[PDB]
């Protein structure tokens, strides 16, 4: 057997597309650069004494869009502006775009949750935005869709 | 080129697009005179009707049926052979009958209600159309009824309702058409035939031979399944001759023309993957009738036949008259003609930038990594090309190339400046097609077993 | 990617050398372009829609058949 | 003439596969196609999409390229 | 290897010290050559290959026999 | 002389090509006549029983064997 | 086979131009005039345990550009009088140009990074300036671009 490569095309970070509201977020952190969570898990067990299993869905699908942007990216005044338009006039919902470059997306509503603390230092500081999402289901965009008819069995 | 709207919207209620899909498109060999040229293609039954073709003819029951498989293409190749009449034999039995007639852009479908008293009367209707009578003929004669076209006329007659036969005559032979078609173009792989004669048969399967084309063929023949000994059949003929041709016995063959479904079944299939045909469901046919001894004698014969389990339908063991494969022989084609194309376009690209490629030690390798790519790779990722170790006959299932030297290239290629003896190998995969299961069951308390707690040794010492 | 070119001592006439003025510097660029018009095709379904096809390998390139 | 004349002769860089625009392809068959090279009359055939010269013959039958 | 020869002054004929004109200079050349047709030899294995012959002597190059 | 296709492969199912060897020519004296010289070669048993030996002939099983 | 010549003309040291904000540099060390290095890998590969083989493109382009001058030299003069300049107006950046003689050349954004060390002894000392750059791509100035297009393949 041999080694199979599993894409042909390379992952490049910077074909990741993040539209919060319509417009193209720019200036990044180093390392990660949106990090998306479930709040809980989705499907619950619940075991008796004598062995029997039965299980729950769960309808809860809030999760938290973790958001890393340098301290001296200009995309911090417009979020801090849009903090305090949402409290005085009180609409704080806004859409919310993730485009994959060799892996899943998502495309929801969010809002603002938490503004990430500001600290000075030798080095250029480093902000992580927690942005809230209505539904964090991650949705593919690839020719998936003829095996999942497959898969199903019992 | 001027827009009046900065944005519009066509808002179509039901219909859905589908996907643009690589195929290879097969040729129907047709007999009409809808159009001169002696080769067109369709991508929908919609064109086919809209050039004259009458609803329920031969062309159209293949388009239709072809167009509605798993791996349907989406173009279709429609022949053309001359036409000096047709047949709607009524042989048989029949309570409405109704028979779709074209007759120059004029579409009517005459109605009627013993064999030979419903062909007259269906002859006698025909006349009663002064529109067909001026244009077309009819003539009544035993249980069938002929149909003429008026020369500068053209006629197309289809199945509406009921039970007969349409039957179209020409002079022009396979063998004579068939050399002209392949020169008009040479694009498409699938042959198959209109024409049902032991001998547009045999000329057909000549043909595609030489001309490295797959034949399909349904044959409607009862003898297909006769007792072993009942060497009779177009089936036993082609086993004589060694030829390689798909043919299946069916009941509708000559009546809707199934190798559509055959078509769309295996027109999209990608032979990398060395996809049999096993159990692969193909819509329009009907099940097989026969019993078992029937079924063994169409096996016998190499008479494919679909068959009906666990409530659907399912094609069965996919085998050609030479008794080989048919994936085999798909795999095969693929191979030659792809190695062939990858090898041309490097040549091609090489010597369109000067610097051809010069027979000289220091050059020729490439041509290893050039057929690494392509047909060599990728049917090792597919699973179509098999690798490894054989633990049996301790021996690689590595594929290998081979190219010669310089040195040992003969003066006289030097001067015709072409190169020999590259050779190449592989190893073929293999689909699984029959299982065998042994069960057991226990009612009272099974017996204990044996304690011993020995690694179990594998052979006795005692030998000289 | 754009490009500049400019040309070398020896290649000046020699007239310009006494005009004292250089010649033949060249620049090449590529211009983007806005969005003017677009055009939407929508589709609406009624029944159940038929089921898709269930072909699971990788979708082939173009044909093999070429000569 | 455009497909021979920036080319240059110490590469040996014969006419075999060079493609042309303006000319189209030869549509006769395989015993026209035998016929013409037996009277060393080159053809320009297409193959696997494309366009591409055959051959580069001359008259007395010594290739163009050797010339 | 490309090769070049000059005759002497002694074995110039008197008649060309007149003319003025020198003869003979010769040389030679070997040209190279381009690929126009390859023939490719396949080959496919369906059962299990057949044990290949254990032999690992050095191959002789040939026969001994000769008178 | 001529080649139609630039390219030109030939698929053969099964088979296998095998090397060139240096080794010496074995003799076998048989009775019979299908040709008339003394003495001849062959390379395969399909060669000798296309020469009109019959199968499981003194000669056939020499050269199977060997 | 013969032996070529790798190119017509000679590489010529002194053929090679530094422009550091419009002006030529003058006053250079004895061996190495300037060293160009890439901070980071240009493209990371993830190998699995089955062996699928994933890689990513790398989009961090800052590199190093040593410089080596004499401490006699008066260039020195200008780059620690431009450092306090820079230290106090607060702007660091000017533009960076290096043309090759027979090799690659490069022409981008760059600033100074650290100062040599001064040492003085028997013999005229050495200074090795360090100076970024924003990108650190060295382009060709060559015939090279009609045959990009044919090494391409897979």
């Amino acid at each position: 057997n041999q080694s199979k490569i599993l894409t042909l095309q390379a992952y490049d970070p910077a074909k990741v597309l993040v539209f919060i509201g319509g417009q193209r977020v720019s200036g990044f952190a180093a390392d990660t650069k949106i990090v998306i969570t479930r709040n809980n898990d989705n499907i619950s067990v619940h075991a008796g004494v004598d062995g029997e299993i039965s299980n729950a869905l769960s309808r809860d699908n809030t999760g938290v869009m973790t958001l890393s942007l340098q301290n001296t990216a200009k995309w911090n005044g417009y979020l801090a502006q849009w903090q305090r338009q949402a409290n005085v006039t009180g609409l704080i919902y806004l859409p919310v775009q993730v485009e994959g470059s060799q892996g899943l997306s998502l495309n929801t509503i969010g809002w603002i949750q938490k503004q990430p603390d500001l600290s000075y230092g030798t080095e250029v500081g480093q902000m992580d935005w927690e942005i809230g999402v209505l539904d964090a289901w991650l949705s593919p965009d690839q020719i998936q869709g003829i095996a999942a008819g497959i898969t199903g069995l019992l | 080129e001027y827009q009046d709207k900065v944005v519009d919207v066509e808002v179509s209620l039901g219909t859905q697009p589908i996907d643009t899909v690589g195929f290879e498109t097969p040729m129907f060999l047709a007999m009409h005179g809808n159009f001169p040229e002696r080769i067109r293609f369709y991508v929908s039954t919609a064109g086919m009707v809209a050039d004259g073709f009458a609803v329920g003819s031969p062309a159209y029951q293949f388009a239709t049926n072809a167009f509605a498989g798993n791996f349907a293409p989406q173009r279709v190749a429609i022949g053309r052979m001359s036409i000096d009449s047709s047949k709607v034999d009524f042989t048989g039995t029949t309570e409405q009958v109704v028979v779709n007639i074209t007759l120059n852009k004029v579409v009517k479908a005459v109605k009627i209600n013993t064999p030979a008293q419903i062909a007259t009367a269906l002859a006698d209707a025909v006349t009663a159309d002064a529109d067909l009578t001026g244009k077309a003929t009819a003539v009544a004669t035993g249980t069938y009824v002929t149909v003429t076209a008026v020369s500068p006329n053209v006629v197309s007659v289809g199945k509406g309702a009921g039970v007969y036969k349409i039957v179209n005559e020409s002079s022009e032979t396979v063998a004579t058409v068939l050399p002209s078609v392949i020169a008009e173009n040479h694009n498409w792989y699938f042959l198959a035939t209109e024409a049902r004669s032991d001998a547009d048969i045999v000329a057909a399967a000549e043909f595609a031979k030489a001309n490295y084309k797959l034949h399909i063929y349904n044959s409607t023949d009862v003898d297909a399944y006769a007792p072993e000994n009942s060497a009779a059949s177009v089936f036993d003929t082609l086993k004589s001759l060694s030829y390689d041709s798909l043919g299946t016995s069916d009941a509708g063959a000559d009546v809707d023309f199934t190798e559509g479904s055959v078509i769309g079944a295996m027109a999209a299939n990608d032979p990398s993957y060395g996809d049999s045909l096993h159990l692969k469901t193909m819509p329009g046919m009907v099940p097989f009738a026969g019993s078992d001894t029937q079924r063994s004698n169409a096996w016998s014969r190499n008479a494919n036949i679909y068959r009906g389990l666990y409530g659907g339908g399912s094609y069965i063991e996919g085998k050609t008259s030479s008794g080989q494969y048919v994936d085999v022989i798909r795999f095969s084609h693929w191979v030659k003609f792809r190695m062939e194309e990858s090898v041309f376009a490097y040549m091609k690209r090489r010597s369109d930038m000067g610097l051809s490629m010069k027979m000289s030690d220091e050059d020729l390798p490439v041509l290893k990594s050039v057929l690494m790519n392509n047909p060599i790779n990728i049917g090792i990722r597919n699973g179509g090309i098999l690798t490894g170790y054989d633990t049996e006959n301790k021996v690689s299932y590595d594929p290998t190339i081979i190219i010669p030297k310089r040195a040992n290239i003969p003066t006289n290629d030097l001067a015709a400046r072409i190169l020999r003896d590259v050779k190449v190998e592989l190893v073929y995969n293999n689909s699984l097609h029959y299982v065998k299961i042994r069960a057991s069951v226990v009612l009272d308390r099974p017996a204990g077993q044996s304690t011993n707690a020995q690694t179990p040794m594998s052979s006795s010492a005692v030998g000289v």
